[PDB]
């Protein structure tokens, strides 16, 4: 029960990580940057998240 | 501004390329022909 709950928490906590992007929030990146830049910042978050 | 994904008066109101345009942009100084001149409209 502990290990399954630690893996679930660790998977959710990894959403708040940067992976070399400018924020761990997606709407920040979408609003603060234009698509030629924002689509690299989200290639970062996807290649981290996946 | 004549490049993919750009910003400024041209790329926002006049001539906009996709963020993934496939092709080449080629340009030359034409002060030898086109200047006198106020015919060249933009928004």
């Amino acid at each position: 029960v502990n290990q399954n709950a630690q893996a679930l928490n660790t998977l959710v906590k990894q959403l708040s990580s940067n992976f070399g992007a400018i924020s761990s929030v997606l709407n920040d990146i979408l609003s603060r940057l234009d698509p030629p830049e924002a689509e690299v910042q989200i290639d970062r978050l996807i290649t981290g998240r996946l | 501004q004549i490049a993919p994904g750009q910003t400024g008066k041209i790329a926002d109101y006049n001539y906009k390329l996709p963020d993934d345009f496939t092709g080449c942009v080629i340009a030359w100084n034409s002060n030898n022909l086109d200047s006198k001149n106020y015919n060249y409209l933009y928004r």
